[PDB]
């Protein structure tokens, strides 16, 4: 039934490590929330709408492979519209942009300082990222290394 | 629990289904029989096996209750057989046909605390409850099971009653139908044991045709249809033309003698007496339902009819689902679990303050 | 005696069927029960 | 029919990871035969983030 794959969406989204009480609990929570919005334009314009925010904010050939697939796919309409109603609640060289050493006949336009200093930034937003990593291994661990005995431990539970 | 848990006991026209609201298959499954004198105390297969010195006598024959001291005594074996549960404790949810009566409630809710001593109550239409399984709260419902059959439109939370078509059509009517045809195409077949084996084939094995006219050209050129069958005590019945002509009644009804429209007449009738505004609103999700699907080839002729009945300027969007022969039982389940349900379930205390009838107001 | 009965059940019958302050007192509300129904279930 | 909803199964697959949305491929499995039911997407979007809450509930 269609009231079963609500079980599986509860199995899927809840993995198992008790563990026989909680998946009924959340089957309730299933179906406690879909009866609300029942009580109470295209589908590829509001695609365009969110390319728009990412032409925006940069990013020039993600919003060019956005509209690339959705031309194609017209070329299931209800699962891209339950894929817009879940964005921004997930989680998420080259050498042909400002390096013109390759290419055949390769284009004249002078030369270059205003698009190559946002490489670097391309490799300092990697080099802020990686950095981030030992700051929250060198936390989580002084977290164990000071802190009044076991405190972090059951073992005094024992 | 940390509130007393609720209980829905489901008295369904072939067999009764009880259990505790919490989870989705019943606590128990005993047929409907009540054995009365040609055990004296006992609802179930004790009553169905000692049928030599028992006269037959059902509670719930026609879809719904046609008997009110057989009832009472069928809610009374399941308190104690069934349950033996503190009552006081548990809230229950009973489930009938669709759209009880206003006196039949009454009647329900003066032996339901008598007889059970129930705390709180819900008394329940069938298609509404089926619908909220399949997952919306919208459509057109066409419940055919081993009792009544209606085609529900319901739209805004609860069903709309002036397009509500009842239609007589049950498991009574198909059993009978069998032994008609099966004592007209020429067997020597009177007795009610291979009646009810032959009606289970019929249920499962027998073949819903797509339409008439492709069946009909098959089977007249080389009988594709047959099939035998082999019993543990060695029944032989065969041939593919008598199961084309059974359950051949519905697509034109007057093949059988009955009068009442057919399944295509009665869902056009019911979506045309049902508003226009709403018509293409319900008919984004209608649905199929009912007891017929013991043989999952309904759904075909089905959906075929429905893609005919309307204009191909609103195309079919039917929801078929891939199980509902509990379609009852889950219905009371799911609904029995939300925390806005319980504003309409209605207590004792008002019961006794206003009279019965206020069960008709607070509970609809 | 309810411990004689449900093992009777199980071992002569060949049944593995179903059968279906202080401390505050526990036990005289869940035997009694436990006996009305299991007893007659036999 | 059956080439190609694997092709479109495989391509459906690239819209829900750059729309940023919760599902990989096993959700989206199950959400693709949900929908296929006939269910409007719109209220399930509803209870996906009730059940991604009251999982976080637990733990």
């Amino acid at each position: 039934s269609i009231t079963q794959l609500f079980d599986d969406l509860c199995e899927a989204l809840l993995p198992a490590a008790n563990r026989k009480r909680a998946k009924r609990s959340l089957k309730k929570v299933a179906y406690n929330a879909l009866f609300t919005n029942l009580f109470q334009l295209p589908a590829r314009n509001k695609i365009l709408m969110l390319s728009f925010d990412l032409r925006v904010g940069g990013l020039g050939p993600k919003a060019d492979r956005l509209e690339e697939l959705v031309e194609e796919l017209e070329a299931v309409g209800s699962v891209l519209d339950l894929l817009v109603q879940l964005a921004g609640s997930g989680p998420p060289r080259d050498y042909f942009l400002n390096n013109k050493h390759v290419g055949r006949n390769v284009p004249y336009s002078g030369y270059d300082c205003d698009d190559l200093s946002v490489f670097e930034m391309d490799v300092q937003s990697l080099i802020s990222r990686e950095e981030c990593l030992c700051h929250s291994m060198i936390q989580e661990t002084l977290q164990v290394m000071e802190a009044a005995p076991g405190t972090g431990l059951p073992t005094v539970g024992l | 629990d940390d509130d007393i848990a609720a209980l829905v006991v489901d008295n369904g026209s072939g067999m009764c289904k009880a259990g505790f609201a919490g989870d989705d298959a019943p606590r128990a499954v005993f047929p409907s029989i009540v054995g009365r004198p040609r055990k004296d105390s006992y609802v179930g297969d004790e009553a169905q096996s000692k049928r030599g010195i028992l006269t037959l006598k059902y509670p719930i024959e026609h879809g719904i209750v046609t008997n009110w001291d057989d009832m009472e005594k069928i809610w009374h074996h399941t308190f104690y057989n069934e349950l033996r549960v503190a009552p006081e404790e548990h809230p229950v949810l009973l489930t009938e046909a669709p759209l009880n009566p206003k006196a039949n409630r009454e009647k329900m809710t003066q032996i339901m605390f008598e007889t059970f001593n129930t705390p709180a109550m819900y008394v329940a239409i069938q298609a509404v409850l089926s619908l909220y399984a399949s997952g919306r709260t919208t459509g057109i419902v066409m419940d055919s099971g081993d009792g009544v059959t209606h085609t529900v439109p319901i739209y805004e939370g609860y069903a709309l009653p002036h397009a509500i078509l009842r239609l007589d059509l049950a498991g009574r009517d198909l059993t009978d139908y069998l032994m008609k045809i099966l004592t007209e195409r020429g067997y020597s077949f009177t007795t009610t044991a291979e009646r009810e084996i032959v009606r289970d084939i019929k249920e499962k094995l027998c073949y819903v045709a797509l339409d008439f006219e492709q069946e009909m050209a098959t089977a007249a050129s080389s009988s594709s249809l047959e099939k035998s069958y082999e019993l543990p005590d060695g029944q032989v019945i065969t041939i593919g033309n008598e199961r084309f002509r059974c359950p051949e009644a519905l697509f034109q009804p007057s093949f059988l003698g009955m009068e009442s429209c057919g399944i295509h007449e009665t869902t056009f009738n019911s979506i045309m007496k049902c508003d226009v505004d709403i018509r293409k609103d319900l008919y984004a999700n209608t649905v199929l339902s009912g007891g017929t699907t013991m043989y999952p080839g309904i759904a075909d002729r089905m959906q075929k009819e429905i893609t005919a009945l309307a204009p191909s300027t609103m195309k079919i969007k039917i929801i078929a689902p891939p199980e509902r022969k509990y379609s009852v039982w889950i219905g009371g389940s799911i609904l029995a679990s939300l925390s806005t349900f319980q504003q309409m379930w209605i207590s004792k205390q008002e019961y006794d303050e206003s009279g019965p009838s206020i069960v008709h107001r607070k509970c609809f | 005696l309810i411990g004689k009965s449900i093992n009777f059940l199980h071992q002569v019958c060949h049944d593995q069927t179903p059968t279906t302050t202080d401390l505050e007192n526990a036990f005289q509300g869940k035997i009694d029960a436990a006996y009305f129904e299991t007893s007659k279930y036999l | 029919n059956l080439n190609a909803v694997r092709e479109t199964m495989d391509v459906l697959l690239e819209i829900s990871r750059i729309l940023n949305t919760g599902l990989d491929m096993e959700t989206l499995s199950i959400c693709v035969r949900l929908c296929e039911q006939g269910i409007n997407p719109e209220a399930l979007s509803s209870v996906i983030k009730e059940l991604r809450k009251a999982t976080e509930a637990l733990k």
